[PDB]
Formats: structure tokens, sequence, C-alpha cells
């Protein structure tokens, strides 16, 4: 959340800067600043990929578990 | 001919200043244009990667 608010409030500071001084060394800076914040935006969901690979696991084993009773019991019945 | 060259020869300096004008002025829409292509440098070519 913090990544995105600062995403948005750059993008108003290169405004500010296309406002004022268009020639300023600042907006390569700027325009390499975002582009590091952008970085981290994938960075850090990348790293929700393995847990939610380790996640899908369990669930799987989960309703692998569940289908597994629920045969055993339809079985039964019959 | 050569006597209208020697009257503009007054007129010389403000179109020299207007020359700077124009200079500095293209060189700030170059500026704006250079800006948007660096942020869809960004958007299209880093992050999709």
């Amino acid at each position: 959340r913090k990544l995105n608010m600062s995403i948005l409030i750059n993008f108003l500071d290169l405004l500010d800067i296309l406002i004022r001084s268009p020639g300023s060394i600042k907006r390569e800076e700027k325009l390499e600043d975002l582009k590091l914040l952008f970085v981290h935006v994938h960075h850090l969901i990348n790293e929700y990929r393995p847990h939610q690979a380790r996640e899908t696991l369990r669930v799987m084993m989960e309703v692998q578990k569940r289908q597994r009773l629920e045969t055993a019991e339809r079985f039964q019945k019959h | 001919r050569l006597l209208a060259l020697v009257k503009w020869a007054n007129n010389a300096g403000k179109v020299e200043k207007c020359a700077m004008i124009s200079s500095f002025l293209d060189q700030q829409a170059i500026l704006f244009v250079d800006t948007a292509d660096r942020l869809a440098s960004l958007a299209r070519d880093a992050l999709v990667h």
C-alpha cells in the first residue's frame, strides 16, 4: 500500500517537474525514481508466488482428503 | 537590394533574439515528448519482463 501511494505521489511530483522546470536534472532521477518503485511493486508480489504455490498444494490435499471420504461414504451407503 | 539589406541591419538583433526564443521553446517541447517516451519505455518494456 505504501508503494502504491508512493507511485502516485511521485507521478504527481513528476507533473510538478513538468510544470516548473522541465530542464532540471531531477526529472531524469524522477524518470528513474518511479521505475525503481515499480520494480519493488513487482518484486513484492513475486514473493507471493512461492506462498501461493505452497498454498495450492494445501488446498489440493484438503480436497483430496474430502473426496476420498465422500466416495467411502457413498460406497458404504450402496 | 544591398540598400534593403543595410536597411534591415537595424532589425538584425531582434531576429537573433527571436531565434533564441524559438530554439528554447523547441527544446522544452522535446522535453515533454521525451518524458512521455521514457514513461512508455518503462511501461511496455521493463515491467513486462
